[PDB]
RNA sequence: UAAUUAAUAUAUAUCAAUAAUAAAUUAAAUUAAUCUAUUAGUCAGAAAUGGAUGCCAGCCGUUGCGGUAAUUUCUAUGCUUUUAAAUAU
């Protein structure tokens, strides 16, 4: 189904989430102390039973989980049979 | 409790229900610094706060949902 | 949007932005 | 916190030793501290460090924090450990708790 | 001292002009490659995220599952056609190998092997070979490793399915999917990929990668690294497939509990049927036996394509479900009380006495009045506890819960006026005039709902003077609005909405700067997009609990706040993070 | 040190320094016990 | 090692003699939100019996302080 | 009433992560001497 | 903190003062130079005192009065008020 | 227990004021108010002590 | 626009010359169209999902069962939203409802149509539906024109 | 009940309630502080995280 | 029934009366009236290089610094800050 023949040359690497992060040596501010400092406004999870219009928990979770099973491809020759 | 144990639920935040699961990953300023220092001499010991990142230099890394308890492999 | 699939990634082919002449 | 000590061997030998405190620690209950008088940096270092897991103490984190107050006094430093709404400390005290 | 001695406040470079300009900016000759369609903005060049559609604002990706092709112009969308699945070269392959049984051929037994295998298979002797291996797991088997053998590219040379081929396919499936096609979708994903995901490690990205055969951009290094790193334990060690091997409580396997323990039974009369019959099968503790019976109950109607009774987890669970509800109620959250929330309380030894003669001595008429689901129950407050949830059961059993009557506004009589129509302009005006009454048996909290009540004569009197000159009694309004600020928020059903949260809090007190407030792309909020109902008119209503006020915001200002760290001078309270202000502040004009 | 200030061994029970507190200046301004001879606040 | 962490008497004196409201014995029934009876604090009451804090909250009388222990 | 609201309590430290438990402590999890008969 | 080397502040941050004379002394070893010191006067309730204080500042175009603040240590012991500003 | 309960100038912190009526008498002080010495500095003492400490009656 | 309900010709941004609007906050930025498609069309059918909920639940201004009204209400929503899989299994509960075999909803030959017309006109999972249009150049895959 | 002979159920005849439909993978959601640039992170931008 | 279409009083005082009121990017559902608004550090502990100076001049919250190489003085330039200022009481 809509179908076409396709050239996609570079795809990036893969959504392991751990990558050897670029290195430096010297740092913009070298106050480590802010790390500790720093605090945010509450994140509360949940109002109300959680309604809305987009469907956001869903249909984000639904759209990583997307690429994550492509990138596994589906996780179909990882496992044997125990 | 019939399979692989319970979950590590760590938080970052005000509490449990105020924060996410999720550590900083490696990008972070304060991170590389430390993870830097932890790549080339691995087997000493190192200071610093890239310990508290989801990344490190033992296999298992800190994510959540790590089962811990688990009698693994 | 859809360059970003055909790109080498360390090559970012003009740094400046500039044609010039 | 490092620091220089000196060292007399002999009533001309002097040797400059330094000292370490460190504390070792992990968020998931589990802590120790040390402290070493040694000839190098790097050995203070590795000294304390052992000296550090030789001490190690847990807690229980069923109930998070203390229930009653502990009144307790390290040589000469008397200390206040207590429930509280959240945690509130001197920075460094603070993320050693 | 006085940094003011030998000379004032120093001026030098407070421009710091050096910082101006960089004295090259831009021009008409931007390059249409580099930049934007528009030149607006430089294109950015580093290798594509897979994930880019949660943090723009964009609503053409959502019609798209998978990335790339929610970044395509129209223009090649048009020249995909549409064909049969399996016209789809990567359909085909997935049609000859995964799909198509009959063509699989296996090695064929022989005779002795045929015997061998049919008396181990009858009667199990020890000692024996214990392979025996079911031609199902080597099927099985045959078409996991088909999974491993499949590799992409281009296919004028080995391989059968260019990558896009196969992300296509992919994607046109994704976009095929129904509730519970994708319900088995995530399931497949939850049982398989996501302890994956939480067992990796390093030491496995480049074997990572080779599951879709792509090249790294350190794969030497890579190389190198997870050489070395792998020389230090077994080959068995750090393998991926082997890392789930093992589990907890082998008596009970998963597997066993998918046929659920005499369903032919509890279908029929699940009255007769309590937790407890059941409950006497497992040798396990209470807490996971009963949640062992609420996955029975769900597998069994899904099996049976019924749907499912939502309000039995609710039923076996009935004490805890109550100990939370109070829970909630006691300490203000929303949540599941854990343990560090309980009582401090220590019984003394024989404290269940009392309860235990009574149990040992109660008499029951039938048997299902000995164990019914609702014995849990005696005052109103526990049928209140026990059900907020359903608004069905609980609209009809708590009429008077919902306010549908109240004090009618009604018109006091005018004082006869003798000076006449002289004055009779006097008290007609402008505005409205509120009159609220004190005194000393008059506007105490305490005692407010019996100053508000109708049939109390020393009740609390307001007056309300019309602009035309007439008076009429206070609407329940504006009797409230004369007593101090109230708040109602209750905990436990629905989460009450709480103030100081991300989307609550406004600019200046989240962040110490202002902050553009766009109904798209917050970064810092981490939202996506937004599309902004009126708050409470597509909710249902009792879903509208109330606002929880009762806290210190921390964020934004603390008790005793004092300096953290008094060395180095930079640092202060925890209240005061900030980015730093530049060198003197320059200006872009921003039609663009 | 001789001729200088005694210092406690450990910390005071802050609860029971609490407790101690009952009779104190400010609850007895609440329980009203002083008698109010002059303007006061205005 | 013993049952008893620390025992304290409340008052140095016989000169003093400390007060406790209802309020205050509630205080220490409550360690931040959570009910909390690991400390037992000792009253005499105006009736002459000798109490713990809990159940004088039980009934809310205020009683005269005799001593802490846990 | 409590007005201390177990919902708000807690320090926000920035980046540094805790742990914290659902029910028990994890070693007092598994049972399993005492189930399937390991003790002297 | 030291309350006694205020004495002349009488309970005030800064004090207003006549110059007099300028000599020079000796602080403590291992502290060698010459410290400047200004002698200097005021008056309060009719009482004419000699404030004796550090000079720090900066003198300019020959100018009476300055400004005298308060505390810190100094190498020259029994000087304890400084200078702000000259007048 | 805090320094909010410090303000007497809440009326919520404050003994009330009809005390000193059920003590002297209703009224009573509609007298005291018009005296020619008045609230300089000093005004016609005012008691106001909650009922159950009064040390006349109990 | 689907969020703002604003003229595409005429209008550039989200909420512009609207007194009311949410979309525009004081300091904040302007907020470009958003375009139909299958986000958008899935908003409206469960906005109009949670207002059939709120018919029956509201004890103010709901009705104790539901209204002829409010069904074909909902079926014209789903039809125009082209939205199908909802229509479908919205039709089948209506007829497995209380208030059908009471008789108080019924099924009409308008509603009938439209659920038809619908159901024509959108792509169904395994087969070819009326209103596919046929691509000469499929050809290039297919192999015929 | 009314006599007092009622085998009670309080409150403190509950264990723990227990996660029986595991909710769904929270994935990681983007913070400023994870960028794969040092650049954007800098003290001239971003205050912290979020 | 002087007046309430009033709260406005110009430039004086005493002891009060806390003003850097989004201190920096999308604009004021006005009536556009008052205002043109800046400082610190730069050893220890966020942040350094030249040049002088040489127990001098000077710094000093504090241990203390200054002995021709001063990251602690003076000056120039950069650089540092969690942004109602330093400093004195
Ligand atoms: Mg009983
Ligand atoms: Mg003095
Ligand atoms: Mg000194
Ligand atoms: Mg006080
Ligand atoms: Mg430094
Ligand atoms: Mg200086
Ligand atoms: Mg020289
Ligand atoms: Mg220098
Ligand atoms: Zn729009």
């Amino acid at each position: 189904m809509k179908y076409a023949d396709l050239e996609l040359t570079t795809r990036g690497e893969f959504p392991h989430g751990m990558k050897e992060p670029a290195f430096v040596k010297k740092l913009d501010q070298n106050i480590p102390w802010y790390f500790s400092t720093y605090r945010s406004m509450y994140h509360w999870p949940i109002t109300g039973d959680n309604w809305s219009d987009l469907n956001e928990a869903e249909k984000h979770h639904d759209l990583h989980m997307f690429y994550t099973l492509a990138w596994w491809k589906l996780g179909e020759g990882i496992f044997g049979v125990d | 409790e019939l399979q692989r144990g319970p979950k590590l639920t760590e938080f970052v935040g005000h509490n449990p229900r105020n924060g996410t699961p999720w550590r900083f990953s490696q990008n972070t300023k304060y991170f590389r610094i430390g993870i830097w220092r932890d790549t080339i001499r691995r087997n000493d010991m190192n200071e610093g706060l890239h310990a508290h990142s989801s990344w490190q230099k033992s296999p298992q890394q800190s994510v959540p949902e790590v089962r811990f308890l688990a009698p693994y492999p | 949007e859809y360059y970003r699939w055909f790109i080498q990634p360390g090559r970012h082919p003009n740094p400046s932005g500039l044609t010039l002449n | 916190a490092y620091d220089m000590r000196v060292v007399k061997f002999s009533p001309k030998d002097h040797r400059q030793w330094i000292y370490c405190v460190l504390y070792v620690g992990s968020g998931k209950g589990i802590a120790g501290w040390g402290r070493a008088v040694a000839p190098s940096t790097q050995e203070a270092k590795k000294e304390a460090i052992r000296e550090a897991f030789s001490n190690i103490i847990a807690v229980d984190l069923e109930q998070e924090g203390p229930m009653y107050p502990v009144r307790v006094n390290a040589d000469g430093v008397r200390v206040l450990l207590y429930p509280a709404r959240r945690i509130v400390a001197n920075f460094r005290v603070a993320d050693i708790l | 001292r006085y940094p003011f001695n030998k000379r004032g406040p120093r001026e030098h470079k407070s421009w710091k002009h050096h910082v101006l300009t960089e004295p090259p900016k831009p021009l008409q000759w931007r390059d249409p490659k580099v930049w934007t369609r528009d030149l607006s903005v430089m294109k950015s060049f580093d290798a594509p995220q897979w994930d880019l559609w949660q943090s723009r604002p964009r609503s053409e990706d959502m019609d798209e599952a998978l990335q790339p092709f929610m970044d395509m112009p129209k223009s090649l969308k048009d020249r995909r056609y549409d064909i049969p699945w399996w016209a789809n070269p990567f359909g085909a392959w997935y049609l000859q190998n995964i799909l198509s049984l009959e063509l699989l051929k296996l090695k064929s037994k022989t005779n002795a092997e045929k015997i061998a295998t049919y008396r181990s298979y009858m009667r199990s002797l020890a000692s024996g070979k214990d392979n025996t291996m079911s031609d199902d797991d080597v099927i099985r088997n045959i078409i996991k490793e088909r999974w491993k053998t499949l590799e992409f590219g281009d296919r004028n040379a080995g391989y059968p399915c260019t990558f896009g081929d196969y992300i296509q396919f992919l994607n046109e499936w994704f976009k095929s999917l129904d509730e519970e096609g994708m319900q088995r979708l995530r399931e497949h994903f939850d049982r398989r990929i996501r302890p994956l995901l939480a067992v990796m490690s390093p030491v496995d990205i480049l074997w990572l990668e080779a599951l879709t055969q792509n090249s790294p951009h350190n794969k030497e290094q890579l190389q190198r690294k997870i050489a070395f790193q792998t020389s230090l334990g077994t080959p068995e060690f750090f393998d991926m497939s082997k890392r789930l091997r093992y589990e907890i409580n082998e008596d009970y396997k998963v597997r066993d509990e998918l046929g659920p323990e005499l369903f032919a039974l509890w279908s029929k009369a699940p009255e007769r049927w309590p937790p407890e019959r059941l409950s006497k099968m497992y040798g396990l503790d209470f807490t996971l036996v009963r949640k062992i019976l609420v996955w029975h109950h769900f597998k069994a109607c899904y099996d049976a394509c019924v749907e499912p009774d939502w309000s039995l987890p609710k039923r076996l669970f009935a004490l805890e479900w109550i100990r939370d509800v109070r829970a909630r109620k006691h300490g203000l959250f929303y949540g599941k009380m854990r343990f560090a929330e309980q009582k401090i309380t220590f019984y003394s030894d024989r404290f269940l006495f009392r309860d235990l003669v009574n149990r040992r001595e109660a008499s029951y008429a039938n048997v299902w009045e000995m164990d019914d689901p609702y014995r849990f129950l005696q005052t109103e407050q526990d049928y209140e506890d026990y059900w907020g949830d359903n608004y069905d059961v609980y609209r009809r059993m708590f009429p008077e819960m919902i306010g549908r009557t109240g004090e009618p506004v009604q018109q006091y009589g005018q004082m006869p006026i003798w000076a006449g129509p002289h004055r009779q302009h006097a008290n007609k005006s402008e505005h409205n005039w509120m009159f609220a009454e004190i005194g000393v048996n008059v506007g105490h909290e305490a005692l407010k709902k019996l100053e508000l009540d109708p049939t109390n004569e020393k009740r609390r009197r307001f007056v309300i003077r019309q602009p035309d000159g007439t008076l009429r009694s206070a609407k329940m309004s504006e009797m409230r609005a004369w007593y101090w600020k109230e708040e109602w928020a209750d905990f436990r059903f629905w989460a009450p909405q709480m103030e100081w949260g991300i989307e609550n809090t406004p600019s200046q007190e989240q962040y110490q700067e202002h902050v553009p407030d766009t109904t798209d792309a917050d970064f810092r909020k981490q939202r996506r997009i937004q599309s902004r109902p009126v708050k409470w008119f597509y909710e249902s209503h009792y879903t509208r609990t109330g606002s929880f006020a009762g806290f210190q915001p921390l964020r934004f200002m603390q008790r005793r706040t004092e300096r953290e760290v008094r060395w180095p001078d930079v640092i202060n309270a925890a209240v005061q993070i900030q980015k730093r202000k530049p060198a003197a502040y320059i200006f872009k004009a921003i039609p663009e | 040190h001789r001729s200088g200030k005694a210092r406690a061994f450990v910390f005071r029970d802050p609860s029971l320094r609490m407790m101690r507190a009952g009779s104190g200046y400010q609850q007895l301004r609440r329980m009203g016990m002083p008698m109010q001879v002059g303007m006061g606040w205005r | 090692d013993s049952t008893i962490n620390v025992i304290e008497p409340c008052s140095y004196d016989g000169r003093t003699e400390f007060e406790w409201s209802p309020k205050m014995m509630r205080r220490l029934l409550n360690t931040h939100g959570i009910h909390n009876r690991l400390v037992v604090y000792i009253c005499r009451t105006a009736d002459n019996r000798i109490i713990d804090h809990i159940h004088a909250v039980k009934e809310n009388i205020g009683g005269r302080g005799l001593m802490m222990v846990h | 009433k409590n007005l201390n609201s177990w919902y708000t309590k807690g320090t926000m430290r920035g980046g540094v992560p805790r742990i914290y438990y659902a029910w028990m402590r994890p070693g007092s999890f598994t049972r399993r001497r005492f189930e399937k008969m390991r003790n002297p | 903190l030291f309350f006694l080397r205020m004495w002349f502040l009488y309970g005030c941050c800064l004090r207003f003062v006549l110059f007099v004379l300028c000599y020079y002394m000796s602080p403590r070893l291992p502290s060698s130079g010459n410290r400047r010191v200004l002698y200097a006067v005021f008056y309060l309730y009719n009482f004419v005192w000699m404030l004796r204080c550090f000079f720090c500042c900066f003198i300019g175009l020959v100018m009476s009065l300055f400004i005298i603040e308060g505390g810190g240590f100094v190498d020259l012991p029994g000087v304890k008020y400084y200078t702000r500003i000259v007048s | 227990s805090f320094k909010y309960a410090t303000k007497l100038q809440h009326d919520e912190m404050r003994q009330p004021y009809y005390i000193h009526e059920k003590r002297y008498g209703i009224f009573s002080n509609e007298r005291n108010i018009a005296k020619a010495r008045r609230g300089l500095p000093f005004i016609t003492p005012l008691y106001t002590k909650h009922m159950n400490l009064w040390d006349t009656d109990t | 626009c689907p969020r703002c309900s604003l003229p595409y010709s005429t209008t550039r941004y989200c909420g512009e010359g609207d007194v009311d609007t949410p979309f525009r906050k004081h300091r904040g930025r302007w907020a470009p169209h958003q375009k139909w498609g299958r986000e958008w069309y899935d908003v409206v059918a469960r906005r109009a999902e949670a207002l059939w909920y709120r018919a029956t639940e509201d004890p103010y201004f709901g009705t104790p069962q539901h209204t002829q009204r409010q069904a074909e209400a909902l079926l014209k929503v789903y039809v125009q939203a082209k939205q199908r899989g909802k229509a479908i299994d919205f039709m089948n509960k209506l007829r497995g409802s209380v208030e059908y075999l009471t008789g108080d909803i019924t099924i009409t030959t308008v509603m009938q149509e439209s659920y038809d017309a619908l159901l024509d006109t959108t792509p169904h999972p395994h087969l070819l539906t009326n209103g596919f249009t046929l691509e000469s150049d499929a050809a290039k895959y297919t192999g015929e024109v | 009940y009314a006599r007092g002979q009622h085998p009670s159920y309080d409150m403190v005849y509950a264990g723990p309630m227990p996660e029986i439909f595991p909710m769904r993978r929270d994935f990681r959601k983007p913070t400023r502080w994870d960028f794969h640039d040092i650049e954007k992170q800098g003290k001239y931008r971003t205050s912290g995280p979020y």
